[PDB]
RNA sequence: AUAAGCAGCUCAAGCAAUAAGAAAGCGAGAGCGUACCUUUUGCAUAAUGGGUCACCAAGUUAAUUUUAGAUGCGAGCGAAU
RNA sequence: GUAUGUCAAAAGGGAAACAGCCCAGAACAAGAGUUAAGGUUCCAAAAUUAUUAUUAAGUGAAAUAAAGAAAGUUUUUAUA
RNA sequence: CGAAAAUUUAACGGAUCUAAAUAAUAUACCGAAACCUUGUCCAUAUGUAACAUUAGUAAUAAUAUUAAUGUUAUUUGAUGGGGUAGCAGAACGUUGAGUGAAUCUUAGAUUUUUUUUUUAUAACUAAAUAUAGAUGAUAACUCAAGUGAGAAUGGU
């Protein structure tokens, strides 16, 4: 898909970006949800990651 | 077969006796006013024919001369006339390009059309003698 | 308004004639569907409702063929051609009195 | 194609037709009974017929691009038949793009300066296609106020009998019966 | 009996429900004819689009191959003579004249098998220097 | 016009009135003397030899 | 040199090859057709941009993280020995 | 706001010209082909087609100006 | 009649119409890129036969068959066909590279043109002009992109 190479190719003028928005002029942050607070803030993070546990290599009898 | 009308059996010799005759053959329902020797260029590629094949036309709407004119209600009876043609081959047209476009839209869609046509040659057009019928 | 929707207030004898034939053609569609069911001893609630509360072209008055009720008009009447899709829609009965 | 192959000399020739604006016309009259009530062809109904001849549309070889029209000599245009009060209430207008220079004139006042022939040329001119052949066709309409005209020798004939004459139909049927004596 | 339903009008500006009634009937394009039994379920399906279709009772149902044969015009010609053609998958077909009646198709890996005149046949015709037409024929 | 088909319709001229009166359930020979000049190959009866059997009364007298 | 064409399309007289054969082109006349792009609910718009032509001129590379198809191996795979 | 459709993103026919209305959804040609809306004297394809009344004002004929006046005219119902 | 506005008759499209107006009816005809018929193009299925290439398996000292891909025809007389934002698939062309120490060229390679033919963003035939044996051109398949411009008051 080579964009910007004519109308018949299917990606000629705007290259599948739309028409004069923030997503056409610049870039939108990935973590941005329009301003609404994310769930990890309204709920918070749960638990901790155990950094001292041993990573055993399991082996079964079968 | 249905017997020919008595009025047609008495005036056909006068029709076949005049100098010139014409006929309106019907190929696939479409008419073509032709005369012996004319070159008909059909607007389609007749399938299953090669240059040199003889066709026997049997659907004549009107067969007439200067003064008289024979007309069959659906079509003129086949036993009255005998029209034959010979396939002169196939002919093509120059490629024509149609550009489908709308205002304020850059996309121009092209349609390339190049049709073939079958050319016939009316080599026989005579009126039969119905003295026996 | 400055936008011109040139629609005459009345129909022409050519429009009225086609209207008569459309009201007459829908009568043949219901008569064929009703007679076909009667032969089998059947009935359809929609066909029984049409024949009960809708007249035929031969029973309609001229003012019911080319006009409709419109409470916004001076005499509560409006050209039937001023109805959306009036050519492909059924409209034969108006409020009583109007 | 054979239908067209031949001598098209006479198919494109200019025929000089003739009509009197006072003779009753059973075909172009709205009154068709009794016989004594039949009127001549009205202005617009006569112009509609002439415009068809000037366009050659009465011919089986008519083409809008080819100027295959014919001539039409109209006489007795002074007695042009009109209905209602058109003669005194109809108005013709004019303007030369200069504001205030709107020229108006009634039918009767226009028939005093240029006669009834000018009223018929305006009717035929509006019924002709608005293109580069409008002035050539309208020039083939020779309208006169009385029965006199310089084309009494040009009018199409058939065996010495001018068309529209008392016995012109008999002279035509006699020439065709002689043409049947050939193969 | 059956209903011979033919779509006389379109529904380009009618509600969406009207298209669902035409789709259930099977009328996709204009002037298309479909056959449905005479039943209350199909009858009520036509009362909704009665302003667009033309109904008619018929004794039996016409097959798909029989509905298109009533609008087919007569060919108006009959091939009475054919020339020698080469069929890609069947071989050379000799000339045939139907007026005097024979489609014979000869195939092979040698020119002689095809049934055409080869260079060998043209040399024997040239060596027959004794053949002569009858005196009366000249 | 815009297409060659639309032009053909606007420039249409119907056939002669005699051809429109097509028979129904039968074939007939109608007499249609055209309004045209006959060629020279329609020899008049005065130039036909006495032996030529084609000599015959006018076609009008046959109907 | 009597005429109000985004100059194209449909119909088309006529002119056009010193010569056997061979008609590209131009076209009177009739009809249809109010450039393009951008931006807009909607533009022939008297909304935006371009005097013409040629050239230069815009989703690419890197790392990382995925999916699909194809294919190697297979409870192993890859890499390296 | 709600219901339905079209336009937007839909060309073509009709509405004189026309984004939104009446029809109808354009893959390409051929046909006096068959039809929708709409129309048929001429411009301009097709009726100067038949039947019965009304209007005399070019009213009107494809964008209904009002209340109202009046020996305009016709019909009907009463009535002398 | 009521009914008067400023460029011009000025909202019958116009000519004109005593119907070619109006109301209540009947029939015929015209009428779209709609539908029909006869053909063509393209897309997507369903079987069959044949042609070619590639790679396998057999036969042959007195050719058959299997699979894939490409293509044509044909069976169900298969189905489908407007399009912006946008999504998806399949191709052509341009530049350079590999096969290439290959192929072709005064018996004319190459020549920015003209012309001709083929369902054709491309190539092809011929003609005219000039004259190269390779620092020339080149099919086919594949590889990689500084790869395609009537639009940026764009730049030279
Ligand atoms: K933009
Ligand atoms: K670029
Ligand atoms: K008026
Ligand atoms: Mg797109
Ligand atoms: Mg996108
Ligand atoms: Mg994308
Ligand atoms: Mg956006
Ligand atoms: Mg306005
Ligand atoms: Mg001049
Ligand atoms: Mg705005
Ligand atoms: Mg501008
Ligand atoms: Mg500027
Ligand atoms: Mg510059
Ligand atoms: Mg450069
Ligand atoms: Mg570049
Ligand atoms: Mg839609
Ligand atoms: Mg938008
Ligand atoms: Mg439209
Ligand atoms: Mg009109
Ligand atoms: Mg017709
Ligand atoms: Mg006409
Ligand atoms: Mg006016
Ligand atoms: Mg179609
Ligand atoms: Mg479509
Ligand atoms: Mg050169
Ligand atoms: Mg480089
Ligand atoms: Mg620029």
């Amino acid at each position: 898909i080579r964009k910007g190479r004519g109308p018949s190719s299917g990606y000629g003028k705007t290259a599948g970006r739309g028409t004069k928005g923030q997503k056409a002029h610049g870039h939108v942050k990935p973590w941005f949800q329009g301003g609404q607070t994310p769930l990890i803030v309204s709920h918070g993070r749960k638990g901790f990651v155990n950094q001292f546990a041993a990573d055993m290599s399991e082996l079964n009898l079968e | 077969q249905p017997p020919i009308s008595q009025q047609v059996k008495e005036l056909l010799p006068v029709l076949a006796a005049q100098p010139g005759h014409y006929t309106t053959i019907h190929i696939h329902g479409k008419p073509y006013l032709v005369t012996e020797g004319d070159t008909v260029k059909l607007p389609f590629k007749m399938p299953g024919v090669a240059p040199g094949d003889v066709l026997r036309l049997n659907r004549a709407s009107v067969i007439g001369s200067r003064d008289l004119t024979l007309q069959g209600a659906p079509y003129v009876d086949e036993r009255l006339f005998e029209c034959r043609a010979i396939v002169m081959g196939t002919e093509s047209e120059p490629m024509r390009v149609m550009i489908k476009k709308k205002r304020r839209c850059r996309k121009k869609k092209h349609v390339f059309s190049k049709h073939k046509y079958t050319v016939l040659r009316i080599n026989q057009l005579k009126i039969n003698d119905v003295s026996s019928l | 308004g400055g936008l011109l929707w040139k629609i005459p207030w009345r129909m022409s004898k050519f429009q009225k004639l086609r209207q008569r034939r459309r009201l007459r053609a829908v009568d043949n569609v219901v008569a064929t569907i009703e007679n076909a069911l009667a032969k089998k001893g059947e009935t359809v609630k929609a066909v029984e409702r049409w024949r009960a509360e809708m007249p035929t072209e031969a029973e309609m008055l001229p003012k019911d063929k080319y006009t409709i009720f419109d409470r916004k008009e001076k005499r509560y009447r409006k050209g039937i051609h001023k109805l959306p899709k009036w050519t492909r829609v059924s409209q034969r009965v108006n409020p009583p009195g109007y | 194609m054979s239908q067209t192959v031949g001598a098209t000399r006479l198919a494109y020739s200019r025929v000089w037709h003739h009509i009197s604006a006072v003779t009753p016309h059973p075909t172009l009259s709205t009154i068709k009974a009794p016989s004594e009530a039949i009127t001549p062809p009205s202005l617009g109904r006569l112009a509609s017929r002439i415009a068809t001849i000037l366009m050659g549309k009465h011919k089986p070889i008519w083409d809008p691009s080819t100027d295959c029209g014919d001539y039409v000599v109209v006489t007795n245009c002074a007695g042009l038949y009109t209905t209602g009060h058109k003669k005194w209430r109809k108005t013709y207008y004019r303007h030369n793009t200069r504001p205030g220079s709107l020229q108006a004139i009634t039918m009767d006042a226009l028939m005093e300066k240029h006669g009834g022939a000018e009223v018929l040329r305006k009717a035929v001119s509006g019924m002709l296609p608005k293109n580069r052949l409008r002035d050539k066709r309208l020039a083939r309409l020779k309208a006169f106020e009385g029965d006199a005209h310089p084309y009494k020798e040009n009018l199409v004939r058939f065996g010495g009998k001018v068309v529209g004459a008392p016995g012109w139909e008999e002279a035509v049927k006699a020439i065709r019966e002689a043409d049947m004596e050939r193969l | 009996s059956f209903f011979r339903i033919t779509l006389h009008r379109s529904a380009i500006g009618l509600p969406k429900r009207t298209h669902g009634v035409l789709a259930a009937l099977g009328l996709r394009r204009r002037n298309q004819t479909v056959f449905h039994p005479v039943e209350p379920q199909f009858a009520g399906m036509l009362m909704k689009v009665k302003e667009l279709v033309r109904v008619e009772e018929v004794p039996h149902r016409l097959t798909k191959r029989e509905l298109k044969d009533e609008r087919k015009p007569d060919a108006g010609f009959v091939v009475e003579k054919q020339v020698r053609r080469f069929i890609p998958g069947v071989g050379v077909q000799d000339e045939v004249d139907f007026s005097k009646v024979g489609a014979v198709v000869r195939d092979g890996k040698r020119a002689g098998d095809l049934g055409v005149r080869t260079r060998s046949d043209w040399e024997v015709i040239g060596k027959m220097k004794s053949v002569l037409p009858k005196v009366k024929a000249l | 016009q815009s297409t060659a088909n639309r032009t053909k319709r606007m420039l249409n001229i119907p056939p002669h009135e005699s051809f429109l009166n097509v028979p129904v359930e039968g074939d007939r020979i109608i007499f249609n003397p055209p309004s045209s000049e006959a060629s020279v190959y329609h020899t008049p009866f005065k130039f036909l030899p006495r032996s030529d059997p084609r000599r015959r009364a006018n076609i009008y007298k046959l109907f």
